[PDB]
């Protein structure tokens, strides 16, 4: 990749550019008429957010997603991903691509509460106070829509509501 | 208050003269020059309508100006709903 | 909370019903049995 | 800033609408007034000349001096005083190319057209569009035998529309 | 470079000497009685009348049944007539004035026009485009007591070519037509009589452009 | 809208008998997508094939310059002083200007239209004058030129002009 | 070094 | 803020942005221009 | 350009832009110079003088900016591209005239 660093030397700033080892593709895609990463190594419909090794190549090393023209995926994928980042963050699965903290500031120690497939951001929940009658009854969302046609070994689709 | 300055009506004067040719008031009325002496892209050009698409070379500046303008017409009556 | 007007499935507001996988299942089995028996009066 | 405006050339005010223009500015009004009547002293009075002021920070002003407008030209040339409400329906004047060769010929010499350096082919085909917006009617060739006939029949068009133009008067009178 | 594309030219269309829609009477002077049975399903079922573009390029689709009284008729004109140009537009009524009298005691006093579903309703032309009339069509469409959309000779073509792609495609072996002409499972115990032409598009006064 | 409640036998009546849309085996974005049909070329585009043909033609001298996002007002007026000393100021797209230099003997011109660019250009090549009136702003930059047939840089001219 | 129809 | 059901940016200036769960409507330039999803 | 224009040139007192153009590793470097040398960004800061001088000898392109306070800021545009250059000059800014005032 690309570095950006700048030093300070008698009052004066320099700021320069250097290039870094690039990691390389395998090669030898199983599907090379592919024309995204995915569908190059057949790996549509079979990854889920617990595949960090597929999640870390598409991610930043502070977790930010990266640009869709870099990574070379479709429209269709990269949401998918964009979804299973998030859900790996909030499951603890990505303890290495933590948000930088400024100089002067120290967390707190916060209630540490396991979770998974957490599909909206805890902070931004409200309570089910009212579950409300059987037919209208209001059901907790578990996991992503748009991980709805992935490959499933049992014959029970995946509930994404409980 | 204000008005432009009064203006001969005189079928044989403004046939021979201009008068708004003149502007300075020591100067004098500039006759018309023969027909001769004029250039020759005078008597060529369009008195009539501008020329439609149509009628317009398609490797020419004139055709394609036309064409970009009336796209700017259009993207107006679009927007003018907006 | 949670009332229905009236009777359940009776009136104007009755309470919703919904059809299940099976329910469906069952149903396209009944309608297989009779497209065959479609076929065996035509003969 | 630069601010640009038509002035009738040696009839200046310092009223509206140009005087309030500077006084927001802050220049001079009558600063303003005597340059430009002193400058435009050998024009003719009452010549609408298209005037480009130039704002210095201080408050200081050049003006800038330019051609008549094209349809004062254009209006001359035919002899029409006031041009026609309605263009294209009816015909104010008539101009001949000759006229239009004469009046691009120092029409061609402003600012505008002097910085573009374009050919004078294209200040002449830009003044025939010009004169359809007055109504005025461009011919090749004209003679007097037909000019004093076409003047003659537009007098009566003028006629007709001042009875038309009073008469919206007096209904307005009575309203 | 941009490409640039040649545009349509309008010049051919003639505008109406009235462009604007006519005044629309609250009440019809004369009542008359109706030549239709008595027994009227006037909001329910696919119409069978001004369902095709008559001058007009620009129309609104009824996609459900409901009455207009004079409250909808007054809505329209005066939304479409503002935000028109009369020059370049003109809109003429594909709907009668409001003639069926709804007696109700307050404890014969307003007229209605019933609408079938896959009815004009009003229908526009001139020298515009379909996105010039989109704009107020779906205002007005939305203020409609039925499902209206705002539809084009192209639009409403094309809409009825995708009704006609999906029944042929369609992976489902059972349809509701060859259950219901068939009686399969003894259906027409809980079906209608209507639902054999209907072919369960039609529910009441509402209409599923989703259903095969 | 289902206003009115329907019996259940009907009611799963209208589930079963629900569009079912086909499903390809394959989707068809991730297949090879067939080559974009050719166009006709923009009767403007080969307009300015030939009106760039005749620039590099009748005149000797040219020189390309970086449009910088000068005031309308002071580019107007380095036109016209430029037009006092014959100096025109073309400009040309670079997506038809480049592939005029890729089939022609100006092919080394290439990497110098990246941007905005200009083209100064007279048919007596009179570079003293020329650098003069560019040196009235220090921000203006001279890419490169090419006199009689022969490309030179900024320096170049520097030197010819003396 | 992979088969067609290999899936990481 | 201003609950609305169909949110609109009323200048250039508005941006819509996601928080709390919910759409919103901000814009420095003019204040009353902010809505909140309803 | 836009972004620029809003903080103002204020302490910067000198900006020299210095690339080839013939190298095919200029563009970032051009493109800072079209933004800098724009209307609204000059007329921000009269004094504040743009200075763009090519060279031909086969050097990396730098940007060499020097403010009242003192300090020079130096950006190599080899390797960077035009939007960091904006961004690393334009956070220099605020830094020096919150230490003027
Ligand atoms: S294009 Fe095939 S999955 Fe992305
Ligand atoms: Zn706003």
């Amino acid at each position: 990749f690309r570095e950006v660093v700048e030093t300070q030397e008698g009052k004066t700033t320099i700021i320069e550019g250097r290039i870094t080892a690039t990691p390389k593709e395998s090669p030898n895609p199983p599907n090379p008429s592919g024309q995204c990463p995915i569908c190059r190594w057949n790996l549509k419909h079979k990854y889920n957010y617990d595949d960090v090794l597929l999640l870390s190549q598409f991610i930043r090393p502070h977790g930010g997603m990266l640009p869709r023209k870099i990574t070379g995926l479709c429209q269709e994928e990269h949401r998918k991903i964009e979804e299973c980042v998030k859900m790996a963050h909030r499951a603890g699965l990505l303890p290495n691509h933590r948000p930088r903290l400024p100089e002067g500031v120290v967390p707190k120690s916060k209630p540490q509460l396991n979770r998974y497939l957490t599909r909206w951001a805890p902070g931004s929940v409200k309570p089910i106070y009212k579950k409300g009658p059987r037919w209208n009854r209001v059901r907790m969302p578990v996991g992503s829509p748009l991980l709805r046609d992935n490959v499933c070994y049992s014959r029970t689709p995946w509930k994404l509501y409980h | 208050a204000l008005k432009d300055p009064d203006v001969c009506t005189d079928p044989v004067q403004l046939t021979t003269y201009a008068m708004g040719v003149n502007i300075y008031k020591e100067g004098q009325d500039v006759p018309l020059k023969p027909d001769a002496e004029y250039p020759e892209w005078l008597f060529e050009m369009n008195l009539g309508p501008p020329k439609t698409l149509e009628e317009l070379d398609p490797e020419s500046r004139e055709y394609w100006r036309r064409l970009r303008k009336q796209n700017i017409w259009r993207h107006n009556r679009l927007s003018k709903n907006k | 909370r949670g009332r229905i007007p009236g009777r359940q499935w009776i009136g104007k507001h009755r309470r919703p019903r919904f059809v299940s996988l099976r329910a469906k299942q069952n149903m396209i089995r009944r309608l297989e049995i009779e497209a065959e028996n479609h076929y065996w009066l035509s003969m | 800033g630069v601010i640009r405006a038509i002035v009738r050339a040696g009839l200046a005010m310092p009223g509206p609408p140009l005087g309030p223009v500077l006084g927001q500015r802050g220049v001079s009004i009558n600063q303003f007034c005597k340059e430009f009547n002193e400058r435009t002293k050998d024009i003719k009075e009452g010549i609408p000349l298209p005037t480009k002021i130039l704002v210095k920070p201080d408050r200081t002003f050049e003006i800038k001096i330019g051609q008549p407008t094209v349809s004062y030209f254009l209006k001359a040339a035919a002899g029409i005083e006031k041009g026609a409400r309605q263009t294209g329906k009816e015909v104010a004047g008539l101009v001949t190319l000759k006229h239009v060769y004469e009046i691009a010929r120092i029409k061609a010499q402003d600012e505008a057209f002097a910085l573009q350096d374009v050919p004078l082919s294209s200040v002449v085909r830009s003044i025939i569009g010009s004169a359809r917006s007055l109504g005025i009617r461009v011919v090749k060739d004209l003679s007097s035998e037909e000019l004093a006939a076409f003047q003659k029949e537009r007098a009566i068009f003028l006629a007709a529309q001042k009875e038309a133009d009073l008469a919206a008067q007096e209904e307005a009178a009575k309203k | 470079v941009k490409t640039l594309l040649p545009v349509p030219s309008f010049e051919d269309v003639s505008i109406p000497e009235k462009p604007k829609l006519r005044f629309i009477e609250r009440a019809p002077l004369v009542p008359k009685v109706r030549r239709e049975p008595k027994n009227l399903s006037d909001i329910r079922g696919p119409s069978t009348e001004a369902t095709e573009f008559t001058e007009g390029n620009f129309a609104i689709l009824a996609l459900g049944g409901g009455y207009l009284h004079w409250g909808h008729f007054e809505m329209m004109r005066l939304t479409i007539n503002r935000s028109m140009d009369p020059k370049n537009m003109f809109a003429i009524w594909r709907v009668p004035a409001p003639f069926k009298p709804i007696t109700r005691k307050s404890v014969i006093d307003h007229y209605v026009t019933p609408v079938k579903a896959g009815r004009l309703v009003v229908e526009m032309g001139g020298r515009c485009e379909f996105e010039e009339v989109q704009g107020f069509l779906d205002q007005v469409a939305h203020k409609l007591p039925f499902a209206a959309k705002a539809v084009s000779r192209g639009t409403l073509e094309k809409m009825r070519k995708d009704q006609e792609e999906r029944e042929r495609n369609n992976q489902n072996p059972w349809t509701f037509e060859r259950i219901a002409t068939a009686n399969m499972l003894g259906i027409r115990k809980v079906l209608s009589p209507y639902d054999l032409t209907h072919k369960g598009k039609y529910w009441g006064k509402f209409y599923m452009p989703k259903r095969v | 809208r289902h206003r009115r409640v329907m019996h259940f036998q009907r009611q799963k009546l209208m589930a079963v008998t629900e569009y079912i849309p086909p499903k390809p085996a394959i989707h068809p974005s991730c297949l090879p997508s067939p080559p974009s049909p050719p166009q006709e070329e923009i009767g403007l585009i080969r307009l300015l094939r030939r009106e760039i043909a005749a620039v590099f033609q009748d005149n000797r001298m040219i020189a390309v310059c970086q449009n910088v996002a000068l005031s309308a007002e002071d580019k107007l007026l380095m036109r016209h002083q430029l037009r006092k000393h014959k100096i025109l100021m073309k400009v040309f797209p670079n997506q038809v200007l480049k592939p005029f230099l890729e089939d022609s003997k100006y092919q080394n011109l290439l990497p110098l239209f990246v941007g905005h660019n200009m083209l100064l250009v007279s048919e007596e090549p009179k570079v003293k004058e020329m650098v003069r009136i560019l040196r009235t702003v220090p921000f203006l930059p001279l890419l490169g030129g090419c006199i009689d047939d022969t490309i030179l840089s900024r320096q170049g001219f520097i030197n010819y002009s003396k | 070094s992979y088969l067609p129809g290999y899936v990481p | 803020f201003k609950n609305k059901t169909v949110l609109k940016k009323r200048c250039k200036d508005c941006y819509l942005v996601k928080r709390r769960g919910r759409w919103y409507v901000y814009c420095k330039t003019h204040p009353r221009h902010k809505q909140r999803q309803m | 350009a836009a972004a620029l224009a809003r903080l103002g040139l204020r302490p910067v007192k000198q900006v020299r832009v210095q690339f080839c153009p013939f190298e095919k590793n200029v563009e970032s470097t051009r493109t800072f110079l079209q933004t800098v040398s724009s209307e609204k960004v000059r007329s921000t800061n009269l004094n504040c003088s743009v200075i763009a001088d090519v060279r031909h000898d086969g050097s990396e392109p730098c940007v060499d900016v020097l403010f009242g306070d003192g300090h020079r800021l130096i950006m190599r545009g080899a390797h960077l591209t035009a939007l960091e250059m904006l961004t690393a000059f334009a956070s220099h800014i605020r830094a020096r005239d919150a230490a003027g005032s």
